[PDB]
């Protein structure tokens, strides 16, 4: 409409003095926005995003035409006011894209595209812009995107749309991001700013595509770099003077399992200072409580500690132990437990582990598989099975020698053997904290004999090769680690 | 809180004069705080031992080991 | 006391079932189809230990001495020398 | 002016002067556990993987 | 007859009451392959929007009803199979389906009627079954995966519970969810603590005081599905212990059916021998905890309790 | 006779004609089987050790010498004359599985 007007005039235009006019009324459309966080047009948004989309034609064709490059007659005022109007409509578009708590789509992607091409044209006819427009994102903020419980860091809209179709493809940007956060953690406002937004930064960092991936490759924005290539150990500097500053600042419980993954699986990569992640990582992994939340960090803990000791040799003592004190139901209620179960492998795969270790670790688990659900068996039947066959001086755990009987030996040690197994006793006890204290060796497994009486066909087959005799050694984990109850039930439909 | 404290004890139990001087490259005030504040005394007292003798060493060493 | 290290028994490479406790050279000749110095010339394109045992012969190694040996043309072994 | 090292299924027995390679003792099926030399300096015994 | 909405129009517009023998009359004249089948799939479907529907007419006139639908549905089971495992196929996908849309808020009472008729209708003690096996995954999931929050979700574990041990009483077989769904839901009965933290349970908002009479003349099992599970959000006591009485109850007969011959069932108990024993010492009372301690330190004296034989194998030829 | 070392004891090392190495575990005790007991022990290493030889009457100005390894490159010469205390140590940075002397 009149919106729709002035734009029609400033695309036919005292040129500047019209455009200056047209560049007041869309920076009144901030009082615009005010009326649209009250009530967006009848809740449409069409004439704010027209205007909008004009304003960027309009600064387009400004960024085209008057420059402050040279100088002359009436100079100071013909390109001051240019500047002026556009960092006004950039600040407008900023302001739009910051005190828009309103979910507004439209007008927050229209925000987002001014800005970006904005940031285009201000490098190439003037950083700081990004300072700027950082500062109004990180104001912005809506309850659907604030301390998300289920899964996620933060739903944002206009973050997250600027994440998707703006940082993950330019390094140049994505330096110039990390450096200045630290400048911007150097501001103490700013700081606390970062500090209550600390899920944006979960949001913006789950992404996998930061220029420390060496895996692919990234394009460029603008046309000139300004030297983003300068050094991978001062841009891990960034990122490490960031991560330990949102680390130390405003944690909370599903931001830290979320934390704790992304340092397990991409931060490490591109960190630098793995004695300060050590020590957040033991901090992570001997923090126990009473909270049943709380209490399943370990788990992630103990993966990224044990990335940490593999690049380099760290200790962590009773190392077992804690192991034989974590393995709990509920691991196996828990989704993170087919990576644990990895780390299981790669934890027990040691050649100076003895029988009390096995035997104290297979029992517990066959008490877990007498308790677990099925899919966690299917998972967990291998760990038994090929760990049974890598250490061979436990088996005598599965039958006795003494126990089974014959018709070719005497009626004295027939008598023996009765009077032996009415003395026989169970001397396992799962209270015991220390495995190699564990008599779990004289303990069989009825357990496992219960899970030769399971129900399901699938589970009951690979007890029955338990109940077989053990033939080859390759069982191919993998394959037979992953499966779900959605999973079990496409299966057995196909 | 981002602590150093279980290196320093690994290292002071077990002398290696690299994790020694690696931990030490730290100048962070916050940090050298909370890393005495939940370091062992007597851990702290050959710690103090050994930086007396690292600063008698190298003194040039000794302008962030003034504040430690 | 924990010492961690970096095996394999029978295998499958262009599908045979291949040996793990014999040498690499007359592993590759019970490759079927292949023989003898057809395996030693595949072995030394590869820059593999000819004295290793085929449980060693780690699968980028593994994969390398693949993509040589059903690539011959391609990795300077004259038409002579081809089936 | 020798010493032998365990390996991979063979025993690697060096030089002091040289340190290089005297001699490779490979006819195991698997890794070897020990190696030991008797009091007079010529027979070793190599402890296998077999038993 | 040839569409689901019209076949329940129309015995909606006759009479649900005599919407049975109108639908025996329709079959009776179809009878008189395609027009049967789709009369048997909209006639399921029928039955389970009934039994989503109401439960206010009592047993004297409304489970006739349900039980001559059950009767001609018989007859029509005992004829076809084929579109029959069809048909409840396609209700396993819809069901799985609404599961994954919502959790719990798209779970159904005539689901419960239509697991129930599947129990009694198809071969139970068969091993793999395309209607079975799929339908019993179904019911484990369904067990295992909802949140235990509320007395009518607890209640439908517990006829759940009631319908796989009438399956494990003619097949025979054990469930370890079973298990886990009979420590939970003790634990939440007795949470109230220091003993059990490994079983993970939801919600500290119910509980078990000692206010109880639990006599001859107190709430037995008398499960009115549609009526229980649905006004159990007003909560008094007598339907607490009765519902904690019938997961007992088909504890007991699980126990007493399979379990004995379970090889595993000292440790399979053992943490419901501690719970019942935390039971009898809280309480100081119960009969029934009594006698199943019994039972198992009878079982516990007659069972082996030896290492078994698993490699014991035949020397080869 | 028996001589109890807790941990799990890896190597036993005959040093001198009256005294022995218990070489196990985070710590190593030197014991004297004459007495039967336990003369010294040395906790001084971060990884449960791994190796431990022995070597004496040679070219150098300690006689005796005590090398240790303990699963980090570090190897540590003690010496049973200074009563096993601390005279040299080395570092390599892979996990230290065996060492030797001439």
């Amino acid at each position: 409409m009149v919106l729709l007007i002035s734009e029609i005039k400033d695309i036919a235009k005292k040129q500047y003095n019209s455009i200056i006019k047209l560049i007041n009324e869309l920076v009144i459309p901030e009082n615009v926005t005010q009326l649209e966080e009250d009530e967006t047009e009848k809740n449409l948004r069409f004439l704010v995003m027209s205007l909008f989309q004009i304003f960027r034609k309009l600064f387009s064709r400004g960024d085209l035409t008057l420059p402050s490059s040279k100088k002359s007659t009436l100079e100071k005022e013909q390109f001051v006011n240019w500047c002026r109007k556009v960092y006004e409509a950039f600040k407008t578009k900023l302001l739009a894209i910051i005190s828009d708590i309103p979910f507004e789509t439209s007008l927050g992607l229209d925000s987002l595209d001014v800005y970006l091409q904005l940031a285009e044209l201000e490098s190439t006819h003037f950083n700081k812009t990004f300072r700027k427009l950082i500062i109004a994102l990180w104001s912005s903020n809506m309850g659907e995107i604030e301390d998300v419980k289920s899964s996620g860091a933060s739903e944002n809209l206009i973050i997250v749309e600027f994440t998707e179709k703006y940082y993950t493809k330019f390094a140049d940007i994505q330096y110039y991001f990390q450096s200045e956060f630290n400048q911007l953690l150097e501001d103490p406002a700013y700081q606390d700013l970062l500090l209550k937004n600390v899920g944006k930064w979960l949001a913006l960092v789950n992404h996998d595509k930061h220029c420390s991936s060496v895996d692919a490759d990234l394009e460029i924005f603008v046309p000139n770099p300004p030297q983003a290539i300068e050094n991978e150990s001062k841009f891990k500097s960034n990122f490490e003077k960031n991560w330990l500053s949102l680390l130390n600042g405003q944690l909370s419980l599903q931001q830290y399992k979320s934390i704790l993954l992304i340092l397990h699986k991409r931060i490490i990569p591109h960190f630098h200072t793995p004695t300060k992640l050590m020590d957040f990582l033991t901090d992570s992994y001997n923090l126990q409580s009473s909270n049943k939340n709380a209490g399943v960090v370990p788990i992630l803990a103990l993966n990224g500690l044990f990335e940490l000791m593999k690049r380099f040799n760290l200790e962590y003592p009773n190392f077992y132990m804690k192991l034989y004190q974590i393995i709990n139901p509920d691991l196996m209620h828990v989704k993170y437990r087919a990576r644990f179960f990895r780390l299981m492998d790669v934890f027990l795969s040691s050649t100076h582990l003895s029988a009390h270790l096995v035997a104290s670790f297979i029992k517990k688990l066959a008490r877990l598989t007498l308790e677990s659900p099925p899919s966690a068996i299917v998972t967990v039947i291998p760990f038994i099975y090929n760990l049974i066959r890598k250490h061979p001086n436990c088996m005598i755990m599965l039958h006795n020698p003494a126990f089974i009987s014959n018709p070719f030996q005497t009626p004295d040690q027939v008598a023996n053997l009765k009077t032996l197994k009415e003395n026989y006793v169970d001397p396992f006890d799962v209270h015991e904290s220390d495995p190699e204290l564990t008599h779990a060796l004289d303990s069989s497994l009825w357990e496992l004999a219960s899970l030769m009486e399971h129900y399901h066909p699938n589970v009951a087959t690979l007890a029955k090769i338990f109940a077989q005799p053990f033939k080859k050694l390759s069982y191919n984990m993998e394959d037979f680690l992953d499966w779900n109850y959605d999973s079990l039930l496409n299966a057995e439909s196909s | 809180t981002g602590t150093v404290t279980v290196i320093l004890s690994q290292a002071l139990q077990s002398n290696d004069h690299s994790l020694l001087e690696t931990v030490l490259n730290n100048r962070d005030e916050r940090v050298i705080r909370d890393t005495i504040f939940r370091l062992k005394p007597a851990l702290a007292v050959i710690l103090l031992e050994r930086l007396a003798e690292r600063i008698a060493r190298q003194t040039h060493r000794q302008g962030p080991l003034n504040v430690w | 006391s924990l010492v961690v290290q970096e095996f394999q028994h029978i295998l499958r490479l262009l599908n045979t079932n291949v040996d793990g406790n014999i040498k690499i050279v007359y592993a590759l000749t019970t490759i079927k189809g292949v023989g003898r110095r057809y395996s030693n010339l595949v072995c030394k394109k590869a820059d593999v230990d000819l004295h290793k045992r085929a449980g060693e012969l780690t699968q980028e190694e593994l994969e390398r001495i693949v993509q040589i040996m059903q690539n011959p043309t391609h990795y300077k072994i004259p038409a002579w020398f081809l089936n | 002016h020798d010493f032998a090292v365990t390996s991979s299924t063979r025993v690697q027995i060096f030089s002091s002067r040289t340190r290089q390679v005297i001699k490779t003792f490979s006819r195991f099926k698997d890794v070897v556990y020990s190696a030991s030399f008797r009091s007079d300096g010529k027979l070793l015994c190599a402890g296998d993987a077999t038993g | 007859r040839t569409h689901d909405a019209l076949l329940d129009q129309v015995k909606k517009l006759d009479l649900d009451d005599h919407p049975k023998i109108v639908k025996n009359i329709i079959k009776a004249y179809q009878p008189k392959k395609e027009k049967l089948g789709k009369f048997t799939a909209v006639l399921l479907r029928h039955i389970i929007f009934l039994s989503n529907q109401n439960y206010l007419k009592n047993v004297q006139s409304f489970k006739r009803t349900q039980n001559a639908l059950i009767s001609i549905l018989k007859s029509l089971s005992e004829k076809y199979n084929r579109e029959l495992s069809e048909e409840c196929r396609d209700y396993i996908n819809e069901m799985q389906a609404r599961y994954k849309k919502n959790h719990f808020d798209a779970l159904s009472n005539g689901d419960l009627v239509f697991f129930s008729i599947i129990g009694i209708l198809f071969s139970t003690s068969d091993q793999y079954h395309l209607v079975i096996t799929p339908a019993l995954i179904l019911m484990s999931q369904f067990l295992e995966q909802i949140k235990f929050n509320s007395l009518k979700r607890i209640a439908f574990g517990a006829v759940l519970v009631r319908i796989v041990s009438q399956y494990q009483r003619i097949s025979k077989r054990y469930i370890p969810e079973v298990v886990y769904f009979f420590q939970k839901i003790l634990l939440t009965f007795i949470v109230e603590p220091l003993d059990f933290e490994n079983i993970r349970l939801d919600s500290y908002e119910l509980g078990l005081p000692l206010d109880v009479d639990f006599t001859k003349k107190r709430s037995t099992i008398i499960p009115l599905h549609t009526l229980s599970t649905m006004d159990t959000e007003a909560h008094p006591v007598d339907q607490c212990v009765s519902v904690l009485l019938n997961v007992m109850e088909s504890l007991d007969a699980t126990i007493s059916t399979v379990w004995k011959s379970l090889p595993a069932f000292n440790e399979i108990i053992l943490p419901i021998q501690q719970l019942l024993s935390a039971y009898t010492s809280k309480y100081s009372d119960f009969e029934k905890p009594r006698n199943i301690l019994n039972k198992v330190e009878k079982l516990t004296k007659f069972t082996e309790h030896i290492p078994l034989a698993l490699q014991n194998h035949k020397p080869v030829s | 006779y028996s001589l109890n070392h807790d941990q799990p004891v890896e190597n036993v090392i005959a040093v001198s004609p009256t005294q022995i190495v218990s070489c196990g575990g985070n710590n190593f005790k030197v014991w004297d089987l004459t007495s039967n007991k336990k003369l010294y022990e040395r906790g001084n290493f971060n990884k449960a050790v791994t190796c431990l030889d022995y070597v004496e009457n040679f070219d150098s100005p300690m006689q005796s010498a005590l090398i240790a390894s303990s699963l980090d490159g570090h190897v540590k010469v003690f010496d049973p004359l200074d009563n096993f205390q601390v005279k040299f140590g080395w570092k390599f940075s892979g996990p230290v599985l065996s060492c030797a002397v001439s």
